[PDB]
């Protein structure tokens, strides 16, 4: 959720 | 009865929420609620509903889902002893994007006391609509954290429903899948989750269209994936069908509404360009139902549209207009430089072309017509 690089996250 | 007149609205509030801080540069600001409950104060919205101030939910009432190995490790955790659970930290997923911070399981007990108290005062018919904008925490699963989400009020909260309701409705236009509600009911048909999202290299990376449940909750979920950059008027050209015809095919006795804010235009996160006014058509919608009402916050990250969308939101469930202008407040220069209630959409591309919206509309309704 917070951020990118993978994991979307 | 006919379905109308104005509901009866039970609002959940603690002065402490706003103080919980997520750590520096972290997107998820449980100040946003305090701006929205300083916002409609000053609008005078304390005068037409029942503002409560939610107990702190137990260790017992989150078990009624979560893993007592999760629940306890929550209890215990804090950010003086994170070296001795470095191990239970990854187990749980607790660390990066759902950090460790002071007061976290008190967090999550005004979050969820809120949402349980107000599924328990649609139970005993106390009010026709309760609000808890704490909560709508959809992404918490059953032994573990995710998507800033550690314990979900939401599915406590259906729970609760369900000791009176057999059929309770979960609708989730928060800009990511509502993966933990969705995964909790996903082999029931007591509950039906439908969700409206962004899906394709986003999180939670979950919510296909050919996601519609297992086992005995086979067609009881129900996943409308989005591109980017959609706006009001696509956004209100499949809603209101698509909740119409759940409606008629599931008839649910109860309704829960989570309210991520994060599909707004210029959210820090979010890719949508809804405005409030087009946010709060998904309420207004869903209330003239007539339905006991659970509506949950969740996302939203530009916490001055935040407490915009929200504030007008409670209006909407009062039935009361309110003005454009923005009255003085708390966080007044937040909202600048308009200090207006409403927000105006960006001109970015809406990647939802009219006929995608049509197309994954007709195979939704394919499957609602398989239930009985
Ligand atoms: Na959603
Ligand atoms: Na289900
Ligand atoms: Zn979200």
């Amino acid at each position: 959720x917070w951020x990118d690089n993978x994991x979307x996250k | 009865s006919q379905g109308g007149g104005k509901k009866k609205v039970c609002y959940y509030y603690d002065g402490d929420i706003g103080n919980y801080y997520y750590g520096q540069g972290h997107p998820m600001k449980p100040h946003r609620i305090r701006m929205t409950h300083n916002l409609l104060l000053n609008y005078g919205l304390y005068r037409k509903m029942e503002i409560y101030r939610p107990h702190k939910a137990t260790a017992e009432e989150m078990t009624k889902y979560h893993s007592d190995e999760y629940i306890k490790f929550l209890r215990s955790i804090r950010p003086d002893n994170m070296s001795e659970y470095s191990k239970q930290m990854q187990r749980f997923n607790v660390g990066e994007d759902c950090p460790v911070f002071d007061g976290l399981f008190e967090f999550c007990q005004l979050s969820t006391g809120g949402s349980v108290a107000g599924a328990v005062k649609l139970n005993r018919q106390q009010t026709d609509m309760a609000v808890n904008w704490a909560g709508g925490l959809h992404h918490a699963k059953k032994s573990e954290a995710s998507g800033f989400c550690y314990v979900n009020d939401i599915v406590l909260a259906i729970l609760e429903l369900l000791k009176y309701h057999q059929r309770v409705l979960y609708i989730d236009i928060d800009i990511h899948h509502g993966d933990g509600v969705e995964e909790a009911f996903y082999t029931t048909d007591r509950v039906m989750t439908v969700s409206f999202h962004k899906y394709g290299e986003y999180f939670p990376g979950t919510g296909d269209l050919r996601d519609i449940g297992a086992g005995k909750g086979k067609y009881y979920a129900v996943n409308f994936p989005m591109r980017d950059g959609i706006d009001d008027e696509s956004y209100g050209q499949i809603f209101k069908p698509i909740i119409s015809k759940v409606m008629e095919m599931y008839q649910p006795s109860a309704v829960v509404l989570q309210c991520g804010a994060d599909s707004l235009s210029g959210d820090r996160l979010g890719c949508f360009n809804l405005t409030v006014k087009g946010h709060a058509k998904c309420v207004e919608v869903v209330k003239t139902f007539n339905l006991p009402l659970l509506m949950l916050g969740g996302g939203g990250y530009t916490i001055r549209n935040v407490a915009r969308c929200w504030t007008y939101e409670t209006a909407v469930a009062l039935d009361c207009e309110i003005p454009n202008e923005l009255p003085y407040n708390d966080y007044f220069e937040y909202f600048g430089p308009d200090f207006k209630l409403h927000i105006s959409p960006s001109n970015m591309t809406n990647q939802n072309t009219p006929e995608y919206m049509e197309k994954i509309k007709q195979r939704l309704f394919e499957n609602l017509r398989m239930l009985p």
